[PDB]
């Protein structure tokens, strides 16, 4: 089944936000709690993915 | 010196419109007054047209005073029908423009303008 | 090489600062005057004299095509510099 | 004192509300507001910040005044303007709503929308980019945020 | 003179007219006006606001790019008053309260803040100071509103001894609580005699007395040109308005009558032209709508 | 001269002049002059009696046919004493071809509407009266369509200045937005651009 | 070389009658749009996360306007106002004098951002790519006189953009 | 007597003199975006007046772009480099690809069909990505210019406008499954707004307000500019001269502008995008900086700008709304000295109130739409 | 030279026609 498979990849966001303190941060902060490569980060703090 | 007519063939049928043009917007000043909502009276109006009128006095020309009248008939369409708005017949009225300097020693006082 | 008027206020690189009673300083009041504190006249003197071998030099201010038209420096005079008109860099012919 | 938190918590509220709750009417004058529409066509989707596409003069809370406003149109804005309840709010879109812009120097256009109503946002541009319109109105989302109504009355 | 403030232009949006001034209150009903008619001569108009900046958005149509400066100011701290007033040739006092609050008292609003910036504005070295009573303002008055403002009137000229002061009567416009009240209350007649003043003509009133130099030290009484009964008044506002918040002060104040003051130079000696009622009480009461005139004493 | 110059149709150029020709003498009464230009557009310069009768010629003839008024067109031209040039842009949609009819008119001479001939003028010729000031006599509905509705002046005309000379603003004591004498806060910068050398020998006026 | 829409005869046999008596009957064509509506509502829509996420632009883009300088530090601006007479809405306006060491440089380099139409013939006039249309796009302002830029906030803009304005020229300059 | 509704302020004044529920008169009142355009044309050169046009149709830039270009390159006596022509046509069809999204989605959005407004406006949001990606504006480009076009296309433009192309027939194919058969649209258009031939003619109309009649018109076709001649294309020709006609005309003029698009991208040529003329079109900023007449030429160009030989033309283009035509009078400066913008939707407008008659009060704002009414250029 | 250019080949076929597809059953059945 395929839709166990939707499931694991929103566990495995929850997860990859580093838990559910991370995870409700970036739904808060970002609207939005896919994770992606980071990229960078500058001199100020912005992540970048 | 001979010249294609508008609508009149001499200044006395250029007379005869000035007039029924001065008889219309006489009867619509008090329709204007209360349809616009406007805060000036019916005699000021009335002696705003008569300004306006008096101002366009002193031409000779038949074909000019006959685009006057035209000129005067849109105003006055415009006025009738609600395609002006209180703001455009109030600008007849200089309200907030302040009063120029008339004689030579407040404009000179002023500025420069002659 | 920004510096301050008396009455506090910074002065540009051309050189404006109001004066002490001109109202127009009100417009700073809780506010900022923006200057930019990289006058352009310190920086292209803080850069060396090319000394180069030839009797004529030519600038285009580097970067080819990014820079400016290319212009030809006499540098007859040993008296003086050869300043591009552009760019503001100086050059020495070295004997 | 206790007071003055109650009134610091009260207009976090009301400016939660407002901002999350603005509804706009925008004057689709002239070319700006072709890009108003790419605001809320589905890249940035104004509907998602709770911006309405397209609400009535009579229950909007911001007018964007998207294009070049004509000296035979500033008494009809002027009058939707007035219409609005409070709190309004007007962001000026684009050059010839800012200042006049490539029409500046014409006989029959009013060098910026400032000069018939009191503008909040000034969003710059030719058009400005629908991605720079929503800054503004984000902009205008922080700006309602730092309002001090309640605690401005409890002062007073 | 300095060349900044040398006037330019022909008086319009975009000139220079050479003043520059601070506007205290000017997010009244007064300060409306008076910034609107500052503000189309290209004057540089200083609106120190003590509200929210939102209650501030309708004074910034008024005047050309830069021409009005917003600033905070509190009116029990002198260094936002040398701050609002440092850089103005004029200084005009409008701060006033129908009412007195649980910060802000009639001494407070009257007295003390007059009192602060009147002595500010001497000590910065601004050049004319407009201040505004009340023509009742009396220190055996009735009403603690026209005692503190007597009181305040004391001082400002005690302060400022250039101070131009200026009695208003009872000032009606659209945004009026003269007669607005009347045609919201739906108190009473007595033997009350009024002249009320139009806003307008006080507004050209004060920047008249700006321009002319000979209004430094004076004391002006701005009155309308007809006295009225306080009943019949009434009557004529509720017959205006097409018609069959509140305090005990205000009530003091409109069963006092207006005193007249043939010694105090009025708005004909700014060369202003008094409008009576019955020419803009109409303008005024339109917007209470869903006539013989009053009759003057 | 192939790559960068266009190319001279001299087909379409003779076969406009012809057309020309053939106008010029069938309708003598008002055609004042033919032309034929370098990029092919042939030019009918008439008297302005002649609106009506060289513009029905134009719609109704089998060899011309202009059925579409593509647009209708002043110019202001100061230094001539008949400064207004009055500029029908025709197509004939059955011989694929566009022809110009050109008159004149002053401040004060009507020229007859066109509407009877073409009822796309309707508008148009409205337009002329807004921002030149020419009457079309026995127009329908002829009012200003473009300025505003207190508008004094005809703003085309190049005596009328490139901001007028009111302007408008919202003024708060009246509650009203009011129209002042214009003052700009920043002048319109003329700019001299014209060189002093001659650009084209071809177009040069025989001296006095 | 030319198609008729909408020239189609429709079939009077028994079979295309009951065709379209049924399309009318059981609204057919009206669950066909349905069908489309449910189609898109179980699509990725194509909202990105602003502020989060940015709309794609390229290194042509014309943004807010910056004066640029040399890698010495020197303005490239030498007053030739080029760029204010080419200025189709006449937003620059220059004034200039020989410095102290004698460069051609401007007292007054003003851009009303308000009249500006954003055009970037400033940037393709100028001959020693001083004026640039940068990339910044969110520079919304409160007030209309901060849009009013004289020449220390262009160079303030160059200073802060030049890192990505000098890279957005690397990559667009072989086109001009 | 008989209602009169005044329904005031794109934006539109209308005076209706209602009967009921029919319409006996339509008076639009227009101006309200009138700025005095070609007006402020005479006071600026031939480069500094070609971003007006884009603000004209500002759907339709790049169309009114090439209009204006081709009536200063024929009074110039230049032609464009044939890549510049192909890129003219490539930009003016993706520009078509706009208008006709414009046209189609708020004509369906003022009749109530709010949804695939929103589902076209992401494919027009691609376009003006290309636009951007061309220009460095989403919109108003000032790209096409009297010579070719400014800039060169930039390297990978051409296989992403592949890309778009690909897929875009299938959005006109949910927009038609939205739209065409639906009975709702149906009973919205199919009586609506009908329009003779002759009567198309006589009121000035262009574009697909003849081709709805079934005029088989189409400058294009007739009257060829840059490379049209070259590609292949269908002109969609109506029957009944209604408002679902003119639908389906701008439904199949984006099919065959998608088809024109694939023609472009793959008969694109090498070569130069502005003429060679050097005392027309500037020179590239690398022998700008290195040739004195590079030099001379683009500061002349850049202040002066180039003279135009005295005369004028009457130039037009088939844009997508119609006949877009600049009457362009020059006195032999640097400046035009008259520059008459002829719009479609003007007469289109002015037709308004002939196609209303005998219909009701929606039934007015169908017939807006569908002639398609951007009043920048009905006001200039 | 190095210029934006289609491939050697050309770009591949673009559909530009209508497809409405024809789904459903027909009005005998439905009925
Ligand atoms: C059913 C769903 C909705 C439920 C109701 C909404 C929930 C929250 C209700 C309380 C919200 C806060 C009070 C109302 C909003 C006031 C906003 C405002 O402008 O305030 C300034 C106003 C006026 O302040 P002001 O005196 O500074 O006025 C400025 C305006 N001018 C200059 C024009 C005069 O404040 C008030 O009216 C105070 C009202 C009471 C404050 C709250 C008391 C406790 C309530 C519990
Ligand atoms: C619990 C669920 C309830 C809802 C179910 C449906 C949900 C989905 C609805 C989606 C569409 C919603 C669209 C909103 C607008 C609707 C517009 C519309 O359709 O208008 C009505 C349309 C109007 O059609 P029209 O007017 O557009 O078509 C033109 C018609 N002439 C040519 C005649 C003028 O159709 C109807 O009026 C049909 C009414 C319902 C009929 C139901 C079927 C009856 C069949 C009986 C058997 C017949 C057998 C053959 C005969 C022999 C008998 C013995
Ligand atoms: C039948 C069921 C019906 C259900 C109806 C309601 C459905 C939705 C329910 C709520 C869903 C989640 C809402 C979360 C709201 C946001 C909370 C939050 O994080 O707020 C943050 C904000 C600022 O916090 P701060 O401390 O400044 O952060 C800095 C951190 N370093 O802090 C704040 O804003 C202050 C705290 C605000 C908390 C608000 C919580 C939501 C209230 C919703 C009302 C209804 C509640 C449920 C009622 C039914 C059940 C009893
Ligand atoms: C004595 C102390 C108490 C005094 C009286 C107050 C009673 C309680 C009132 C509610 C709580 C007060 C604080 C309100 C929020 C303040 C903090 C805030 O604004 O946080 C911001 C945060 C979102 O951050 P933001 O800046 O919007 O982010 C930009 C987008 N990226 O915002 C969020 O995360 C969401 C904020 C939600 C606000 C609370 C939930 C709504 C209010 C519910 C109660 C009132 C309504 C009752 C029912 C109405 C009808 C349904
Ligand atoms: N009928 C009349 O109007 C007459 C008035 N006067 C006097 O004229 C003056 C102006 O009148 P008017 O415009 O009608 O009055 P308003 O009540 O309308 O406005 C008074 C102004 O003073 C400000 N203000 C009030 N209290 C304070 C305070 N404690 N600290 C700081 N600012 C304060 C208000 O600001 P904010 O909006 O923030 O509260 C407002 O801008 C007053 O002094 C009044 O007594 C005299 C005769 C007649
Ligand atoms: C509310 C405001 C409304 C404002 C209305 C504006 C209307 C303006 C219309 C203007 C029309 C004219 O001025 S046409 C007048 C020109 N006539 C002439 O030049 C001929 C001279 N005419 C006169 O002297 C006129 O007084 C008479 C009555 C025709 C003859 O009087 P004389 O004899 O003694
Ligand atoms: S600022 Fe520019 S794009 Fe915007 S409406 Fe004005 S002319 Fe059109
Ligand atoms: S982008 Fe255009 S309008 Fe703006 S400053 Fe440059 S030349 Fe002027
Ligand atoms: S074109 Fe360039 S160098 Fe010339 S004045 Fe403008 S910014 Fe300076
Ligand atoms: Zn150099």
């Amino acid at each position: 089944m395929e839709l166990l498979q939707v499931l694991k990849r929103g566990l495995q966001q929850v997860s990859g936000h580093g838990g559910l303190r991370g995870y409700l941060r970036v739904l808060f902060r970002a609207n939005d709690v896919r994770v992606g490569t980071l990229v960078g980060e500058d001199k100020y703090g912005n992540k970048y993915y | 010196t001979s010249v294609k007519p508008i609508f009149s063939r001499d200044m006395n049928e250029a007379k005869r419109r000035v007039r029924e043009l001065y008889r219309a917007w006489y009867r619509e000043v008090p329709n204007t007054v209360h349809l616009f909502q406007l805060d000036i009276s019916v005699k000021q109006g009335r002696d705003k047209v008569r300004e306006m009128f008096k101002k366009n006095a002193h031409v000779t020309d038949p074909r000019v005073v006959d685009l006057l009248v035209i000129k005067g008939k849109m105003e006055l369409e415009e006025t009738i029908n609600v395609w002006k708005q209180r703001t455009h017949v109030m600008r007849f009225f200089h309200e907030t423009e302040a009063p120029r300097p008339k004689d030579f020693l407040s404009k000179f006082y002023v500025g420069h303008d002659p | 090489g920004v510096r301050t008027s008396p009455t506090g206020e910074k002065v540009t690189h051309t050189g404006q600062v109001y004066d002490d009673e001109d109202y127009r300083r009100v417009r700073f009041v809780g506010r900022q005057k923006e200057v930019n504190e990289n006058f352009a006249i310190d920086l292209i003197a803080e850069q060396p004299v090319s000394q180069v071998g030839s009797r004529v030099i030519s600038c285009d201010g580097g970067g080819g095509a990014l820079g400016h038209p290319r212009v030809y420096i006499n540098l007859d005079k040993e008296t003086k510099t050869g300043t591009c008109g552009y760019c503001g860099l100086q050059f020495r012919q070295q004997h | 004192s206790r007071g003055e938190y109650v009134v610091a918590k009260l207009d976090d509220l009301i400016n939660w509300a407002r901002r999350s709750s603005l509804w706009p009417m925008t004057f689709g004058l002239a070319c700006c507001a072709v890009e108003m529409m790419h605001m809320a066509a589905p890249r940035y989707d104004m509907d998602r910040f709770g911006v309405v596409f397209r609400a009535s003069p009579r229950q909007s809370d911001v007018m964007i005044v998207a294009g070049t406003l004509t000296n035979k149109m500033a008494p009809a804005l002027r009058k939707v303007y007035d219409q609005m309840p409070e709190p309004r709010y007007v962001v000026s879109m684009g050059s010839c709503a800012n200042g006049g812009g490539y029409y500046h120097y014409s006989y029959s256009v009013v060098r910026g929308c400032d000069r018939i109503v009191p503008v909040d946002i000034y969003v710059p541009g030719c058009p400005p980019t629908a991605e720079a319109l929503l800054y503004g109105i984000l902009q205008l989302q922080k700006k309602i945020k730092r309002e001090k109504r309640l605690r401005i009355w409890y002062r007073r | 003179l300095h060349h900044a403030v040398i006037p330019h232009g022909k008086g319009g949006r975009s000139s220079v007219s050479g003043i520059v001034a601070t506007v205290f209150g000017a997010t009244g009903f007064l300060g409306r006006y008076l910034v609107n008619h500052l503000g189309r001569m290209g004057s540089q108009v200083i609106v120190p606001y003590r509200c929210e900046p939102y209650d501030t958005m309708h004074l910034r149509p008024m005047g050309d790019l830069g021409q009005i400066i917003f600033m905070d100011w509190n009116g029990r701290d002198k260094d936002s008053i040398r701050r609002a007033v440092e850089h103005s040739n004029v200084v005009i006092n409008l701060v006033g309260r129908e009412w007195e609050t649980k910060n802000f008292d009639f001494e407070d609003v009257f007295v003390k803040i007059p009192q602060a910036i009147a002595q500010v504005s001497k000590e910065a070295g601004v050049e004319k100071f407009i201040h505004i009573s009340h023509l009742n303002a009396d220190i055996k008055s009735s009403s603690k509103y026209l005692r503190n403002k007597a009181v305040g009137e004391k001082e400002v000229r005690e302060t400022f001894p250039e101070a131009t002061i200026i009695k208003p009567a009872d000032i009606f416009g659209r945004e009026d609580r003269f007669l607005n009240y009347f045609a919201n209350i739906r108190s009473l007649g007595k033997k009350t005699v009024k002249q009320p003043v139009y806003i307008v003509d006080v507004t050209k009133g004060i920047i008249n007395a700006i321009k002319d130099p000979d209004a430094r030290g004076k004391t002006f009484a701005f009155v309308g040109p007809n006295r009225y009964l306080l009943f019949d008044l009434v009557q004529y506002v509720f017959a205006v308005a097409h018609r069959p918040w509140t305090t005990r002060d205000k009530v003091e104040r409109i069963h006092t009558t207006d005193r007249t003051l043939p010694h105090l130079p009025g708005l004909e000696d700014l060369g202003v032209q008094a409008t009576p009622l019955e020419l803009k009480a109409i303008e005024v009461l339109r917007r209470h709508r869903t006539v013989q005139p009053a009759k003057t004493v | 001269t192939r790559p960068t110059v266009r190319p001279r149709n001299d087909v379409a150029h003779k076969q406009l002049s012809a057309f020309g020709e053939y106008v010029a003498e069938i309708l003598p009464k008002y055609v004042q002059q033919v032309q034929v230009s370098c990029f092919s557009e042939l030019e009918i310069c008439i008297h302005p009696d002649g609106v009506i009768p060289v513009l029905t010629f134009l719609r109704d003839h089998s060899n011309a046919q202009f059925k579409s008024l593509a647009d209708l067109t002043a110019v202001d031209i100061p230094t001539r004493q008949n400064r207004f040039e009055i500029v029908y842009n025709l197509l004939s949609l059955r011989f694929n071809s566009r022809i110009r009819v050109k008159t004149y008119t002053d401040e004060l001479t009507p020229v007859e509407s066109s509407v009877s001939v073409y009822k796309a003028a309707n508008w148009y010729e409205r337009e002329i009266w807004d921002m030149f000031g020419v009457f079309f006599a026995n127009h329908p509905d002829l009012r200003r369509i473009l300025t505003d509705y207190g508008f004094e002046g005809h703003p085309f005309r190049k005596d009328f200045p490139l901001s007028g000379y009111v302007e408008l603003r919202y003024d708060d004591e009246v509650k009203r937005v009011v129209a002042e004498p214009v003052e700009l806060a920043q002048e319109f910068r003329k700019f001299d651009l014209n060189s002093p050398w001659e650009a084209f020998p071809a177009y040069r006026q025989p001296p006095e | 070389t030319y198609k008729y829409v909408n020239l189609r005869e429709p079939s009077m046999d028994m079979k295309s009658v009951t065709d379209r008596a049924a399309q009318t009957l059981l609204w057919t064509e009206l669950i066909r749009g349905l069908g489309m509506t449910l189609s898109y509502l179980f699509r990725e829509p194509a909202t990105i996360n602003y502020p989060f996420e940015k709309g794609p632009l390229s290194p042509r883009f014309r943004g807010e306007h910056a004066l640029r300088r040399y890698p010495s530090g020197e303005e490239r601006c030498i007053a030739c106002k080029l760029c204010e007479a080419v200025c189709p809405a006449q937003a620059i306006t220059i004034e200039a004098e020989p410095r102290a060491d004698g460069s051609r440089r401007t007292t007054r380099y003003d851009i009303d951002m308000t009249k500006c139409i954003y055009c970037g013939f400033c940037q393709e006039a100028c001959p020693v790519d001083a004026i640039v249309e940068g990339p910044n796009f969110e520079f919304s302002t409160e007030t209309h006189e901060e849009l009013l830029y004289n020449k220390e906030k262009l160079l303030n803009n160059g200073d802060k953009w030049e890192a990505e304005i000098a890279a957005n020229i690397q990559a667009d300059y072989l086109y001009r | 007597s008989n209602l009169t509704l005044n329904f005031g302020p794109g934006v539109l004044r209308l005076v209706m003199e209602l009967s009921g529920e029919m319409v006996r008169k339509c008076d639009p009142h227009i101006g309200l975006l009138h700025r005095g355009t070609e007006k402020l044309i005479e006071y600026k050169t031939y480069l500094q007046a070609l971003p007006y046009f884009d603000r004209l149709d500002y759907v339709s830039m790049m169309c009114n772009e090439q209009a204006y270009s081709l009536a200063v390159e024929k009074l110039l006596n230049i032609q464009p480099p044939p890549r510049a022509q192909w890129i003219r046509v490539l930009f003016g069809e993706i520009t078509r690809l706009l208008n006709h999204i414009m046209a189609v989605t708020t004509h369906a959005l003022d009749i109530g069909a709010m949804t695939p407004f929103f589902w076209m406006f992401e494919e027009r949001e691609k376009m003006f990505e290309f636009y951007e990606r061309v220009s460095g504006a989403r919109m108003h480009a000032a790209y096409v210019r009297p010579g070719g076009v400014h800039q060169d296309l930039p390297l990978g433009l051409m296989d992403d406008i592949y890309e778009f192309s690909k897929n875009f027939s299938l959005r006109i194919d949910e927009l038609e499954e939205m739209l065409t058969n639906n009975r709702i649209w149906r009973n919205r258009t199919v009586d609506i707004g009908v329009v003779t031939a002759e009567d198309a003619l006589n009121y000035g109309f262009s574009g697909v307000m003849l081709r709805g009649s079934g005029i088989q018109w189409d400058l294009r076709k007739t009257q060829p500019y840059d490379v049209y001649d070259q590609v292949e294309f269908d002109v969609p020709i109506g029957s009944r001269g209604d408002c679902y006609d003119r639908y389906l005309c701008r439904v199949e003029e984006m099919r065959q502008s998608i088809r024109i698009i694939s023609q472009c991208l793959n008969k694109m040529p090498p070569g130069e995008i502005k003429v060679d003329d050097a005392k027309v079109s500037p020179p590239k900023r690398a022998e700008m900086k290195t040739s004195m007449e590079s030099l001379i030429h683009h500061f002349k160009l850049y202040t002066e700008g180039y003279q135009v030989p005295p005369g004028a033309t009457y130039t037009a283009i088939e844009a997508p709304k119609g006949e877009f035509g600049v009457y362009l009078v020059s006195d032999g400066s640097s400046r035009p000295y008259r520059c008459k913008i002829k719009a479609p939707g003007f007469a289109h407008l002015a037709g308004l109130d002939k196609m209303s008659k005998g219909h009701m009060l929606a039934d007015v704002v169908a017939i807006i739409g569908t002639q398609d009414i951007v009043f920048g250029e009905v006001d200039r | 030279v190095k210029q934006d250019m289609p491939p050697v080949g050309g770009y591949g076929p673009i559909d530009y026609k209508r497809n409405l597809p024809r789904r459903g059953l027909s009005g005998y059945s439905m009925f």
